[PDB]
């Protein structure tokens, strides 16, 4: 049970460590490309 | 607190105001007898002053400090009538 | 990578943070949105006008048609007369277009002014032109006048330079007589002041030039701006280094006074730039290294990007700035660059070394370290490091950096030159003479006078004098310049000075100004007639010249300042000067109220109000609610919010915004209460010791020394008060006797010499106040019976009242010396006694009047006895009972507060002798409450007990149960914690409560309203100071009558009956 | 300041008082004939007494300096030949 | 009439400043008579009187004009490091 | 054991000096093996002791700056004598103090004209000191002997070399004691004629440790590489204005490593250094780390990286170069081979360093006029003379400003700009307006200068060196009687050759007369005194705080007796 819980919490950490990061990245870039003027340019980086 | 207790004889706002009258009720029968057999019902301000003096007479505070500790010297300066008001018996190093 | 791609198109972006760039590029479409961030991109272009343009074809496209620099409410506006900036879609292309058209307009405007300045007056020119081009125009004029002067010396036309110097003086008289016109706005003031900071330096130089040719080095040294018609471009020469003007719109910026050091610093900084080495001026803090580098930039019309360097700066953060400077072609001083971590500077060195090597070879492009591509270098780059040797920050720079930067050691700027400029800036001629005098005085008086805390003879007080010395020059121009300054020096400092230092000052003032025989003061004939008239209302007030003088001096400061404070020792007559002045001003039009509070008595959080930790609701502040009540324009009330307690760094900091010229009180909840004309702030501080030198210079301090209201005046008043009590014959006789021992012979001065080690250190006035109290208390019997006595019967009572008031504080050894001194001066004493017999044993009896040995009342065994709770009548208890009776039976007065502290050794029967006195009180007629103080006891602990013990109320006033006249014994009064500032917080509440008879309620609901207890007496008992035990505040000592309890010589009388 | 420190240094070695940080420094200095930094500079950093390296020479000056002040103060008349060294503020004397 | 100032680098030989005697550092100066002139040059050495031998700008008291008339320039004394020490 | 506890005394002087016990044991073990093998057991022991002392002194002396080189060998000499009964702690204590505790008021009157007031209190201290293994004070009745009308004592103090000549009245009894006699003959010279203490100590060290200790070692870089292994790096302690990186590459050419990796340590240079050192580790090659004191975090990591646990090639040698830094990682100092590269700080050695380095043949051909080469020498000659003034202390410069070569480069770069503008214009001398030249060379150097009276001094040097008559051949700055007399000219070159300037700098004397700086002959007695007071002050800090001094009086009891003797003299 403990070894399975350790394995669980190891995979939880790997997920949650990645989550907070992806959020912060997303939180940084959410205003730029949703915003019109930068997104008017960089058609390739807008589609992504 | 034990300084305050030793000098005053009483802590301010220690016990509830309703709990005074219960305590002072039991105290009264000794008080009337002790004061040259007065045998009149005391007021609750004149009953306290006896109870406080009754506390001090009965309540002893043995302190047990170390003279080498740096706090000991500070506590004497910081708390008056914790050193002055209680008899200091000094423990010398053991003889042969 | 796209951001770095835009950054490279408009370099100045390098100096903005990534969020702000992303905001600007995202809002590139709507150019009104960018308007907030203009002040980060460029220098002194705070706001931009946006016209409608192309309103016929391709509409809703705005066009920029003027550059604004906004200082406070006023602006400097340079309109783009042609070269309009039509603002296209792409922000970084129209922003480049704006920086291009900025310069191209200034070049056009400056070109047409450097032509106009020759064929137009200097008063006429400077008004028409924008700050930056008036400065540039004035500089162009002067360097033409010198050149042309020296050119004519080389051809041998004699007195050709003397003719040009005379013009240069006219040019300077114009600029000083434009400081006298007080033109509106902060822009035109900063425009005319910067012109004057230049033209004193222009005059100073060309007054002692002495060059027989233009090419002679003493002229080449000088900073010279000239408009070359051949290359049609302004060129600024320093030594051999001829830079063109950069044409950055600087607007109206404050210029530092140009010292002979600063001129020699400018040459070094120029020689560095010519050789392509960096510059790095290194001096102590306050020399303005940053400001002198900026001043050179503003002289060349180039933007200087300041970057406040710190530990948090990395090698990447620094590399971004340097990639901005090189690509832009702007200078870039680094304020406090030493404070950068040494790790960083090793990497920055390779960045600066890579920039240097590119500038030396004249490379159009070079590869920066950690950059893949070669970046464009503008030739007119520079980079400066304002360091600090004797560093407060980190160790000296690396070995690589030292090579790259040419230092300038910058001394502290000569004070005389600062003053000289500032006197010119005001509107004085012969600045050189005055500025020498004015310096000499303040430099000398600082050394000669006593080093007291309220004395400031640094630049803070100097600049304060010159604005008040200026306001006086504008109004009376015809008046002599020396006498106006001499007068404005005098009237401000005289108030501050202690009694000992007034003859020293007036001497220095008569040393440095021997031409000026006498200067007339501001008469103030309305108020001067009221003070005598007002004083003779109250029976107890005596009017001395030295007291009337200090009332006037408080009124002089009350008119100009809004934060005037009243310094002086205890019993100096500060509170009474306040009360008199207000009672005078009441009778001359508008009424004047005083609201006494103690800021120390209450916690900082509880005075100003703070956010409650429970229920998240705002509790009103005590001061805020007094301030808000006090600041209303209704029925010309003009209240004075006085702060009796001592000033400390903690509580004045919150109130610091009120004292300053802003005059708005911030509670730090987003509420800012404006100060009305009518309301004023006062401080009845004793010392002013533990207060910052800044907060002192804001307020206008009047000092009241001990000798202004002498104890002789207090005694003379007390006797005046007896005659108004209906008992003139008594007072007449008590006069003859009081004068004989107190003023005729200085007995308190003679006693204090002969008797050593007084157990409590009291002032001579305190001792006299206590005499007059105890002398009352003795004769209070004979008032009731209307019994006048002889001069023998009073002369016994007075020497008793003297003995205990003056010599009570003395221990047994000194009591004998004190009694031996009464035998020398032939006072009435007990003729006969035993060995070690003193005056202190005896007293003067009411029944029959003579000296009687004070034997204690015979003991009556209290039925059943316990040695532990058995207190007997003793000689020491009797004397204590007797003295306590005299102070506590008295009616409250000006001298007495009905309160009697008794000092004495550990276990000397202080606490006992009070408890012996506090029995035999009729429970109906008097009450008694004992509150033992300790190091823990805070003012809220003490305030909560007294508030609970007297709840009965007569209207507004509070009282003890029924109307008993409770006597509040405070055992171990000294114990409460003395803080770093040396001020006992809980005792400043005790003092407030004895003096004013109240404090301010601290229940959330009701704040800024006083609770006033009607009938309270106060006993205290404390172990006498010294040996790491707390002394009571000097201020509080004056309220209490003080006597020393001594261990008995024989305890036979005490323990013999037991 | 000297009087205070010297007395405490005689007490501190005998064990009458605890060794303060200033008194330990003063005892170290006096052994190696250097002036205790307490006497040369105050906590703030301002100069309080003349800067001589050796203790012996510092102590002769204290006697010589004090003598010129005392012989001026006690006697009415001022010295014919002033010892400019002997003043704490010689710049202040000359302005005098 | 100030007394007990010591010339470092130089001696006083009553014909103005003179070269120091071998192995005799800090030669004592005679009684200096200081006054005020009331304001209102070559071959007169404007020597600095220092509080200590350390000589920093803090321990500068004042400057004293020392004649140096015969066969030695004032600039030759500045290089020799001539200065009047109170302390040593 | 003595020597190692000297190395712990040296740790207190400077943080960079501290060496491990584990580094000492290598020297101690090596000193047994390398020593001469004797058949007699006492001769074998004698042979190890001689070899040990030197072999460790050699090792320690290498990682010591020139100011603290003579201080260490004096500590080592006391630490050897303090173990035997020859010197006590009170004896060592005297030499350092020597009656600077005594005050003239309490003690005897001087009585003698020729002694200074300090020289007399120094006498008095000897008169009251019993030394070690003697009944009564050795020097009791010295103040009687010197007070006697004997010119022998006046002559001995007045001598140039007092420490080399025998003591006029006490010589005969000093020769009888061999072990202590050398130390009491030093204490006399510290007392009377203090200035000759550094020279008097050499005489003493040579009679305690042997001649080999007074002689200069001057370690070449080939020796520093031969001493070093792959696992133990070579730390260089850099005094300001020194760079050994060139001297490594010079040795690297002979060892076929010349194109070696170099890495200026800083922020984000850790990732570069790792990549560089991992190549060096396997491939082989030298790795010079510069300004290492700045990048402290890597210096903790490099200790564990260059450990034997990681595979290192035998060829690979690591070279660290860093200026002294407090809170340097101790661990590395205890592994590294510590060397100090300090400038030789003479006038010749100064001039040599500028003409070998920053002046090149390219440089002296930049303007292409006689009057540029003439001026190049005068600015470079002035440069050295302004540096070597700092030796003489507060007489030299009120405040000592380290005048870098940047000040020389700038002042020269200026003269190019100035002369090129006069070269452009049509005895073939340019105008060279020296009024300007003065000011600008007293603006490039004036950058450092904070003091107003130090400024006025430099300004004055300008007026003596950069006068109009330097361009003429028959001008010679200062023609001093140094050795008959050296001329101190501007060397004349028909054709501009760097060799002919370097050739003349050979002929310049090593021992700089004080007359070259415009000072008096007595300036060296003020210099010598300062560097000897500095030696005594550095060895005073190292002294142990042990109460057991010897002679039946503790450290605290000596302080007590003084503190009581002061209190009665207070007013
Ligand atoms: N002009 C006067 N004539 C006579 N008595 C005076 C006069 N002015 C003040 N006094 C009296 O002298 C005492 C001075 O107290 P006052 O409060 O005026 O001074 P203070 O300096 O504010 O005292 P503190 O600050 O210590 O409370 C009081 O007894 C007061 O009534
Ligand atoms: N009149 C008296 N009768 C009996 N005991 C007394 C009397 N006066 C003082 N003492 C005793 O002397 C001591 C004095 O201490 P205390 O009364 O607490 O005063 P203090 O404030 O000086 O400590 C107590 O132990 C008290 O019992
Ligand atoms: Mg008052
Ligand atoms: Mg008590």
């Amino acid at each position: 049970e403990v070894e399975n819980l350790i394995r669980t919490f190891s995979d939880v950490n790997d997920t949650l460590d990645m989550w907070v990061k992806v959020q912060k990245l997303w939180t940084s870039l959410e205003p730029v490309f949703t915003g019109g003027d930068i997104a008017r340019q960089m058609p390739l980086q807008a589609k992504q | 607190y034990i300084n305050m207790v030793l000098s005053t004889g009483e802590i301010p706002n220690l016990l509830a105001k309703d709990e005074r009258e219960v305590w002072l009720g039991d105290i009264s029968q000794a008080y009337c007898k002790e004061k040259n057999l007065g045998n009149i019902d005391p007021p609750q301000s004149e009953l306290w002053t006896y109870f406080v003096d009754r506390v001090r007479d009965n309540f002893h505070i043995m302190l047990c400090f170390s003279p080498v500790g740096q706090k000991f010297r500070e506590r004497a300066r910081k708390f008056p009538a914790l050193f002055n008001e209680c008899t200091i018996d000094w423990f010398l190093p053991w003889p042969e | 990578a796209y951001l770095e791609g835009k950054r490279k198109k408009f370099p100045r972006f390098y100096f903005v943070s990534n969020p702000t760039l992303l905001k600007i590029l995202s809002q590139g479409s709507e150019p009104t949105s960018i308007q907030e961030d203009f002040e980060k991109l460029f220098d002194a272009i705070t706001k931009v006008t946006f016209e409608s343009a192309k309103d016929k074809k391709n509409p809703a496209l705005k066009q920029i048609t003027q550059i604004q620099q906004v200082i406070g409410r006023n602006e400097e506006n340079i309109s783009l007369t042609g070269y309009y900036v039509k603002c296209e879609g792409n922000i970084e292309d129209w922003l480049k277009k704006l920086e291009q058209n900025m310069q191209q307009t200034l070049k056009d405007i400056a070109s047409a002014a450097a032509q106009q300045v020759f064929q137009v007056g200097l008063k006429e020119f400077v008004s028409s032109q924008a700050s930056q081009i008036a400065l540039l125009g004035l500089q162009i004029l002067w360097t033409s006048k010198v050149n042309e002067g020296l050119e004519r010396l080389s051809r041998n036309e004699r007195n050709a330079m003397d003719i040009k110097r005379n013009e240069i003086k006219e040019h300077m008289n114009i600029l000083s007589s434009m400081c006298l016109e007080d033109l509106n706005g902060a822009v035109e003031r900063t425009k005319v002041e910067t012109l004057v900071t230049i033209q004193v330096h222009q005059k100073d130089i060309s007054m002692d030039l002495k060059c027989k040719d233009v090419n002679d080095f003493e002229w080449q040294k000088q900073t010279r701006i000239a408009w070359k018609t051949d290359i049609d471009e302004c060129i600024i020469s320093i030594t051999d280094w001829d830079s063109p003007y950069s044409y950055e719109f600087l607007g109206a910026k404050e210029r530092l006074c140009i010292t002979p050091l600063t001129d020699r610093c400018y040459i070094t900084l120029a020689q560095a730039m010519s050789m392509y080495y960096g510059g790095a001026p290194a001096g102590p803090a306050g020399t303005g290294k940053t400001e002198t580098v900026k001043d050179l930039g503003r002289t060349l019309g180039v933007f200087v990007v300041v970057t406040n360097c710190s530990d948090q700066h990395r090698y990447r953060d620094m590399a971004k700035i340097f990639k901005g400077l090189v690509q832009s072609g702007l200078w870039g001083c680094f304020d406090e660059f030493n404070r950068i971590d040494l790790e960083v500077l090793s990497v920055v060195a390779m960045q600066v070394e890579s920039i240097t090597t590119a500038r030396k070879q004249h490379m159009k492009k070079f590869m920066f370290p950690e950059e893949e591509i070669e970046i464009e270098l503008i030739p007119t780059v520079s980079y400066f490091i304002t360091m600090n040797p004797g560093y407060a920050g980190r160790q000296e720079l690396p070995e690589n950096l030292k090579v790259l930067f040419r230092g300038v050691s910058m001394m502290v700027p000569d004070r005389e030159i600062i003053i000289k400029v500032k006197l010119a800036s005001v509107g004085y001629l012969q600045i050189d003479l005055l500025a020498k005098k004015f310096n000499v005085l303040y430099r000398l008086c600082e050394e000669q006078l006593s080093k007291q805390r309220h004395y400031d003879f640094g630049l803070r007080n100097i600049l304060s004098v010159l604005r008040t010395a200026g306001n006086t020059k504008r109004q009376e121009i015809k008046s002599d310049e020396e006498m106006l300054l001499m007068r404005s020096l005098r009237d401000m400092n005289l108030s501050k000075l202690v009694a000992d230092d007034i003859p020293l000052f007036n001497g220095l003032l008569a040393d440095i100004f021997p031409k000026l025989k006498e200067v007339p003061k501001k008469l103030y004939p309305d108020v001067e007639k009221k003070i005598p008239e007002e004083i003779n209302a109250e029976s107890y007030l005596i009017n001395t010249p030295s007291f009337q003088l200090k009332i006037i001096q408080l009124y002089e400061t009350c008119l100009v300042r809004h934060g005037f404070m009243l310094v002086g020792p205890t019993g100096s007559g500060k509170s009474t000067i306040m009360k008199i002045l207000t009672e005078v001003l009441t009778k001359l039009g508008s009424p004047h109220k005083i609201v006494i509070m103690n800021p120390k008595a209450i916690t900082a959080e509880q005075m100003y109000g703070v956010k409650s930790e429970i229920s998240d609701d705002w509790i009103p502040g005590v001061f805020s609610t007094i301030w808000a009540k006090s600041n209303n324009r209704a029925l010309k009330h003009t209240t004075w919010i006085t702060c009796d307690g001592p000033v400390d760094a903690i509580w004045i900091e919150n109130l610091n915004t009120v004292l300053d010229d802003n005059k708005i009180l911030t509670l730090a909840n987003g509420e800012r209460i404006a100060m009305t004309e009518n309301c004023k702030v006062v401080f009845e501080v004793e010392n002013l010791n533990n207060a910052s030198p800044a907060t002192v210079s804001r307020c206008g301090q009047v000092y009241v020394s001990p000798t202004d209201l002498g104890y002789e005046a207090v005694i003379e008043g007390w006797i005046r008060n007896r005659k108004a009590s209906g008992r003139a014959e008594e007072s007449d006789k008590l006069g003859n006797i009081l004068r004989k021992y107190l003023i005729n012979m200085r007995f308190i001065e003679l006693q204090s010499k002969e008797c050593k080690e007084p157990m409590m250190d009291t002032s001579p006035v305190i001792s006299v106040i206590n005499i007059l109290n105890l002398l009352t208390g003795c004769l209070q019997y004979f008032v009731q019976t209307q019994r006048t006595l002889s001069e023998q019967e009073y002369e016994k009572f007075i020497v008793y009242s003297m003995a205990w008031a003056i010599g009570g504080i003395y221990e047994a050894q000194d009591r004998v010396r004190f009694h031996e001194l009464l035998l020398a001066k032939n006072a009435p004493i007990p003729q006969k006694g035993k060995e070690n017999e003193t005056v202190f044993d005896y007293y003067v009896s009411q029944d029959y009047l003579d000296w009687k040995i004070c034997s204690p009342e015979e003991w009556v065994p209290p039925q059943s006895l316990q040695f532990s709770q058995l207190l007997l009548p003793t000689l020491d208890s009797f004397r204590a009972e007797m003295l306590l009776n005299f102070i506590l039976t008295q009616p409250k007065s000006h001298t007495c507060s009905n309160s009697a502290l008794l000092i004495g050794g550990s276990g000397t029967a202080k606490t006992s002798s009070v408890l012996l006195y506090c029995n035999k009180f009729d429970p109906q007629k008097m009450l008694f409450k004992r509150t033992n103080f300790s190091s823990a006891t805070s003012p809220f602990m003490f305030q909560s007990t007294i508030e609970a013990e007297c709840d009965f109320k007569v209207g507004k006033e509070f009282a003890p149960p029924g109307n008993k006249m409770m006597t509040i014994f405070i055992d171990d009064m000294s114990m409460p914690f003395v803080n770093k500032w040396g001020d006992q917080i809980t005792l400043e509440l005790v003092r407030q409560l004895i003096e004013t008879g109240g404090f301010y309620m601290l229940d959330k609901t009701q704040r800024g309203n006083q609770r006033k207890m009607k009938n309270l007496q106060y006993i205290g008992a404390m172990n006498h100071p010294g040996g790491g035990r707390n002394d009571i505040p000097n201020r509080l000592k004056r309220q209490f009558f003080i006597f020393n309890m001594i261990l008995p010589l024989s305890i036979e009388g005490i323990y013999g009956p037991i | 300041l000297v009087r205070k420190t010297l007395q405490d240094t005689i007490l501190a070695i005998d064990g009458q008082i605890i060794m303060t940080p200033e008194i330990l420094e003063a005892i170290n200095a006096i052994y190696d004939a250097k002036v205790p930094n307490s006497w040369l500079y105050d906590p703030s950093g301002a100069e309080i007494s003349w800067l001589l390296p050796n203790l012996g020479s510092w102590s002769t000056s204290l006697s010589d300096r004090n003598k010129q002040l005392n012989d001026w103060l006690r006697s009415g008349q001022r010295p014919i030949l002033f010892w400019l060294t002997g003043f704490f503020n010689p710049q202040g004397f000359l302005t005098g | 009439y100030i007394k007990g100032l010591y010339l470092e680098g130089c001696k006083w030989s009553k014909n103005g400043l003179d070269d120091s005697d071998p192995k005799k550092i800090f030669a004592d100066l005679p009684i200096l008579h200081v006054s005020a002139i009331n304001k209102k040059m070559s071959n007169t050495y404007l020597c600095p009187v220092y509080k200590y031998p350390k000589r920093t700008d803090k321990y500068l008291i004042f400057r004293v004009g020392l004649p140096c008339e015969g066969s030695n320039n004032p600039s030759h004394w500045k290089l020799r490091g001539v200065a009047l020490l109170c302390s040593t | 054991s003595a020597i190692y506890f000297t190395m712990i005394e040296v740790s207190l002087v400077n943080w960079m000096y501290n060496s491990s016990l584990e580094q000492f044991l290598k020297l101690f073990i090596e000193s047994i093996d390398l020593s001469e093998k004797a058949q007699l057991p006492s001769n074998r022991v004698k042979n190890i002791i001689s070899f040990l002392t030197f072999h460790v002194y050699r090792y320690v002396n290498r990682g010591l700056f020139e100011k603290d080189k003579i201080t260490f060998i004096l500590m080592m000499a006391f630490k050897i004598l303090t173990t035997a009964g020859t010197i006590s702690s009170g004896d060592v204590s005297l030499f350092l103090k020597s009656g600077d505790a005594l005050d003239i008021k309490s003690e005897r009157q001087k009585q003698i004209s020729y002694l200074e007031d300090n020289q007399w209190l120094n006498i008095l201290a000897l008169s009251k000191h019993t030394f070690s293994g003697q009944t009564l004070p050795f020097f009791k009745e010295l103040p009687d002997l010197i007070s006697r009308s004997e010119n022998q004592w006046r002559n001995w103090i007045d001598k140039n070399d007092p420490e080399n000549f025998p003591i006029p009245d006490f010589a005969e009894s000093i020769n009888q004691e061999k072990e202590i006699g050398s130390f009491i003959s030093l204490c006399l010279v510290r007392s009377l004629r203090n200035d000759r203490t550094l020279i008097a100590t050499q005489n003493f060290i040579s009679n305690v440790l042997g001649k080999e200790f007074t002689d200069p070692i001057s370690y070449p870089i080939e020796g520093i590489w031969q001493e070093s292994s792959n696992m133990d790096p070579v730390l260089f302690l850099l005094s300001a204005g020194a760079d050994p990186t060139s001297s490594i590459d010079e040795l690297a050419k002979k060892k076929k490593k010349f194109p070696c990796e170099k890495v200026s340590m800083g922020e984000g240079q850790e990732r570069v250094a790792r990549q560089v050192i991992m190549k060096g580790f396997v491939e082989g090659g030298w790795v010079i780390l510069q300004n290492c004191h700045l990048g402290l975090k890597f210096m903790e990591e490099i200790e564990t990286l260059v450990s034997p646990i990681n595979q290192i090639h035998e060829d690979f040698r690591l070279w660290i170069t860093c200026e002294q830094h407090p809170k340097f990682p101790l661990g590395l100092l205890q592994k590294t081979l510590k060397v100090t590269n300090e400038p030789p700080k003479g006038l010749k050695a100064g001039l040599y360093k500028t003409f070998t380095t920053i002046i090149t043949q390219e440089f002296i051909d930049k303007v292409d006029h006689s009057n540029w080469r003439s001026l190049i020498f005068t600015i470079c000659f002035l440069h050295s003379i302004v540096i070597e003034r700092k030796k003489f202390g507060p007489l030299g410069w009120c405040v000592p400003y380290e005048y870098n070569y940047s000040d020389l480069e700038a002042s020269l770069l200026y003269i190019e700009k100035y002369l090129t503008n006069l070269m452009s214009t049509p005895h073939n001398l340019p105008i060279s307006m020296n009024v300007v030249r003065y000011m600008i060379c007293e603006v490039q150097y004036g950058g450092r200068i904070t003091d107003d009276l130090d400024r006025e001094l430099f300004i004055t040097y300008g007026e003596t060196y950069l006068k109009d008559g330097i361009f003429g051949n028959d001008y010679f700055f200062y023609d001093i009687m140094v050795d008959q007399k050296f001329k101190y000219r501007i060397p004349q070159n028909p054709s501009a050759e760097l060799i002919k300037y370097q050739e003349y700098i050979a002929k310049v004397p090593t021992v700089d007369n004080p007359e070259v700086f415009g000072l008096h002959s007595n300036a060296d007695l003020t210099f010598r005194l300062k560097e000897s007071k500095e030696m005594i002050n550095t060895v005073m800090e190292t002294r142990p705080k042990d109460s057991s001094v010897g002679g039946g009086k503790t450290r605290e009891e000596i302080v007590q007796d003084k503190a009581k003797d002061m209190l009665k003299n207070l007013p």
